[PDB]
């Protein structure tokens, strides 16, 4: 996909969901 | 490793622990219990067998008791057991007493896997080779 | 001993130990125990082996006049005391490092390392060879590139991006 | 729009794409 | 040998096909 | 391009070969 997707919605997705997933995507490889 | 700091070995057999007649106040007198020699050892010694001498390090510091790493029996005992007579030379080079080959003490070389100073699997061969040739031992290799 | 044929002698292996040689390593070693022998020959009994040498020959005169094996550069590498270490079989990794942890537990003076042949020139102790057989080193390095410089980067904001 | 259902489909962006979200990721952060 | 780029560009593997390319790069061992 | 074979000429080949291909790896990307 465009990462410009990636992005928007790794930067957007709020933050009450997105403390809470980037985080857990930091709980699950490396 | 260091160098020197406390360390000896005047046993008998293993087949009798910590002995009195034959060694008692001779068996440590620096930093080691007479009666504490028997809990360390046979913590492994009736662990595998007993019978065999057993040296081994003594290192000792001012921490009440003592610490001794065993590691590998006197090759030459094993003449009595694995070999032959209950003795050993006796009468040494005036006649071809006793006589052992390559195929034995091979296994008894191989034993000593931490205790042998040739990497060469096949050079430290001829090193226990003396260890039978020390009382009149032919070799029929 | 003997005159000038056993000096010869020395050199010629000796010197076929840096021509037919994997590496060479050259340590100089005031105050060297025997437990010095007892050590490159321990790390000899499960890791080397036979494989390698180590004649304190700064016999130099010799050493030296017998390297037209081709050994440049050495005159200066010819100063003070040295104990050539010299490979032929197994990589040339492993044989550095292990005078590298010897003489940095101090275990004698190390030379400073002053270098030797293979790349073929002066000092400054590498770490090209040893890195070998332990290419999960290369396993790590490719640093999943796609994903592990990824959360370290494009996820480290959030644990430290809500100041 | 979706959290981890897209990161576990995500897992790609190649290097290129990757290397790229990153050092584009450093356009508005960093 | 030396086919470099084209071998590194094929970082469009994506993620798992690195975590492929390793345990492969290694795998029947430890 | 296939992986099995981006593998096969990879883990069994010489060590200076790679070193070569490490550092040029750590120009590229990242
Ligand atoms: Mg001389």
């Amino acid at each position: 996909s465009i990462t410009k997707d990636q992005i928007i919605e790794a930067v957007a997705a709020m933050s009450v969901m997105d403390v809470v997933e980037l985080i857990s995507a930091m709980e699950e490889k490396f | 490793a260091k160098k020197v700091q406390a360390y000896v070995k005047l046993q008998v057999a293993a087949g009798m622990a910590n002995p009195s007649p034959p060694v008692g106040p001779a068996l440590g007198q620096q930093g080691v219990n007479i009666m504490e020699f028997c809990k360390a050892f046979n913590a492994k010694t009736d662990s595998i067998e007993k019978g065999l001498p057993i040296p081994v390090v003594i290192t000792v510091y001012a921490d009440r008791s003592f610490t001794f790493v065993t590691k590998t029996p006197p090759a030459a005992v094993l003449l009595k057991k694995a070999a032959g007579i209950k003795s050993g030379s006796g009468k040494p080079n005036k006649d071809k007493v006793g006589k052992i080959s390559r195929a034995q003490l091979q296994e008894i070389a191989q034993t000593k896997a931490a205790d042998m100073t040739g990497a060469d699997i096949e050079a430290m061969t001829r090193s226990i080779e003396g260890t039978a040739r020390s009382m009149g031992l032919v070799v029929e290799d | 001993m003997a005159l000038n044929l056993q000096d010869k002698q020395a050199i010629v292996a000796e010197v076929s130990e840096v021509a037919k040689g994997a590496l060479s390593a050259v340590v100089a070693d005031s105050r060297g125990v025997t437990v010095d022998k007892m050590t490159e020959l321990r790390k000899a009994g499960r890791e080397a082996g036979v494989y390698m040498r180590v004649v304190r020959n700064t016999l130099l005169r010799r050493a030296v006049e017998g390297t037209p094996f081709e050994c440049l550069k050495d005159a200066f590498v010819g100063p003070t005391l040295i104990a050539y270490s010299m490979e032929h079989p197994g990589a040339a990794a492993r044989l550095f490092k292990e005078f590298a942890k010897a003489n940095a537990k101090f275990e004698v003076k190390a030379a400073a390392f002053e270098g030797e042949l293979i790349p073929a020139s002066q000092i400054d102790r590498l770490a090209t060879l040893p890195t070998y057989e332990e290419a999960i080193a290369r396993l790590m390095a490719t640093m999943k590139e796609a994903s592990a410089g990824k959360l370290v980067r494009t996820l480290a904001a959030v644990r430290d991006a809500k100041e």
